[PDB]
């Protein structure tokens, strides 16, 4: 309209891909072993956890 | 936090026209996520 | 079909019609008149054996140059049909072969 | 020398079925793809389409799928059926190999990818008229 | 003063309508044009 514009999405140049999240495997189950510790901890002393 | 967000979003541009009817279509050519929507739009005039 | 005119020697350049929308994989081939084809390039890198240096192929840099097949030193061999046959992603599956363009050298003693 | 022998009737009429094989020798017949290539007298190659292990015929969308391709194993041939055999039909059809190519752009795990089929042995072709002329 | 100048034009009238195609001719006689183009009123 006059005086107003909106930004739209021009054609994405390239594949046509989508976004992702990579998360290094070992990282992420030691600190689920120290976070699942401390929940078994926090949680009688060792239990069954399932995440 | 809640009104910083809407002061820092009270004088941009508002999109009232936006609600219209989309003609829209796929782009994945062969085997949704990414829908080229055809549509009417005010001009400056 | 493009007749292209291509003095002997130096170096010629030959670029395909269709655009690379997306990243492609060009296939190049050479339909000599009346007997059977051959593949030059493909991957747009890799290069089958039994193929003459004098074709380098087209490295991608995911956009700007297009399918370019490259003549480094023509000669009396070379007077057949180049192929672009292109796999663009955005095109989905490559079923079609693409046109024909022919090279006829010029200044060939 | 995987040489593609191919055999024709050469004499057709327009609206019935032609018959053209493909004779496989000097190589193995399990280890790669082969599919069938043609051309046209001032047209650029043509392709019926291609069979795989699978024997799933992927046939041409360009070709209306009116024509019949399949394989037999025992007397090694690649089979090629015209029906109905349209006017147009006076070329010469070839046979090709097909590698199935792998071509990835992104990851695995989301079929981020695509096959391209490349081919790298081809025929030596036959050329068939359709028309009243025997 | 710009802050000043930007207040008090807040609370008159905006004219966002005025953009419209003006068929405008030449006054009778540059510098001064006599436009007629189109208004919504009250309805
Ligand atoms: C996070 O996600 C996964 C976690 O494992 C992984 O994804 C990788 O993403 C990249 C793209 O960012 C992929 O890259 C392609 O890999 C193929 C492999 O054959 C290449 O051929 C591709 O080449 C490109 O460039 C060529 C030359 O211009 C083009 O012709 C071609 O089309 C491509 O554009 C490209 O490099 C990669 O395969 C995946 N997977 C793996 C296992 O790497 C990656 O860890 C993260 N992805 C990110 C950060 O984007
Ligand atoms: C979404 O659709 C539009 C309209 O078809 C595409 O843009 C047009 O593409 C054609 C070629 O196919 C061009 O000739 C036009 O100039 C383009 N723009 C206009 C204003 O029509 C657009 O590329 C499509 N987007 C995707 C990613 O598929
Ligand atoms: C955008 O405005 C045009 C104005 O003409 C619309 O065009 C008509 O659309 C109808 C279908 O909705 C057709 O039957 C008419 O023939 C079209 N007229 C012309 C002259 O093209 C168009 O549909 C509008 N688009 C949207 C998304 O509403
Ligand atoms: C600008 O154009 C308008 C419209 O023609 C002029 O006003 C009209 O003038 C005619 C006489 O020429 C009168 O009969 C009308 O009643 C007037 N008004 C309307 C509503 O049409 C106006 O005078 C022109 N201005 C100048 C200075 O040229
Ligand atoms: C105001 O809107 C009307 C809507 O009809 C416009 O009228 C048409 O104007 C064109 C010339 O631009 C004429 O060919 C038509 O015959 C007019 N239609 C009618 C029903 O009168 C009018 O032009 C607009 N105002 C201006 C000054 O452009
Ligand atoms: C994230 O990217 C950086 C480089 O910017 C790299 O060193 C690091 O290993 C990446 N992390 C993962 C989990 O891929
Ligand atoms: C395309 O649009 C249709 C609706 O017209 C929708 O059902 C479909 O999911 C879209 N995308 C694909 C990949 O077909
Ligand atoms: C009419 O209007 C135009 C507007 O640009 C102006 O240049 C011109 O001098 C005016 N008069 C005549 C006689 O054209």
């Amino acid at each position: 309209g006059p005086g107003q514009a909106f930004y739209a999405t021009g054609d994405i140049i390239g594949d046509i891909r989508q976004a992702h999240c990579n998360v290094s495997k070992a990282t992420w189950n030691e600190t689920l072993g120290k976070v699942v510790k401390q929940l078994r901890k926090h949680f009688g002393n060792n239990t069954i956890i399932r995440f | 936090i809640i009104s910083l967000w809407d002061q820092s979003l009270k004088p941009c541009v508002k999109l009232t026209p936006l609600c219209v009817t989309l003609q829209c279509t796929n782009v994945t050519n062969n085997i949704g996520e990414l829908k080229n929507c055809s549509f009417n739009m005010t001009t400056e005039l | 079909v493009r007749p292209l005119s291509v003095a002997l020697g130096e170096t010629a350049r030959i670029s395909c019609g269709r655009q690379a929308l997306g990243s492609r994989a060009v296939q190049w081939y050479q339909h000599r008149p009346g007997q059977a084809p051959i593949l030059l390039i493909y991957n747009n890198q890799d290069r089958p054996s039994g193929i003459p240096e004098r074709f380098s192929g087209t490295p991608d840099i995911n956009f700007g140059t297009r399918a370019t097949l490259t003549i480094s030193g023509v000669e009396a061999g070379d007077e057949a049909d180049y192929y672009c046959h292109m796999w663009d992603s955005r095109s989905g599956f490559s079923w079609s072969f693409g046109g024909a363009t022919r090279l006829t050298v010029l200044g060939q003693p | 020398q995987v040489q593609l022998q191919e055999s024709g009737p050469g004499l057709v009429k327009p609206s019935e079925t032609l018959s053209v094989t493909c004779s496989v020798s000097g190589d193995s017949m399990n280890n790669y793809y082969w599919t069938w290539i043609r051309q046209s007298p001032g047209k650029g190659l043509e392709w019926i389409g291609y069979i795989s292990d699978r024997e799933s015929a992927t046939y041409n969308p360009s070709l209306n799928s009116r024509v019949v391709i399949s394989r037999d194993t025992s007397k090694n041939q690649l089979s090629l059926k015209l029906n109905s055999v349209t006017p147009a039909d006076t070329a010469v059809y070839y046979c090709a190999t097909a590698r199935r190519g792998q071509r990835i752009y992104g990851v695995v795990s989301f079929g981020e990818f695509f096959y391209y089929y490349s081919m790298d042995v081809w025929g030596k072709g036959t050329t068939v008229t359709v028309s009243s002329a025997s």
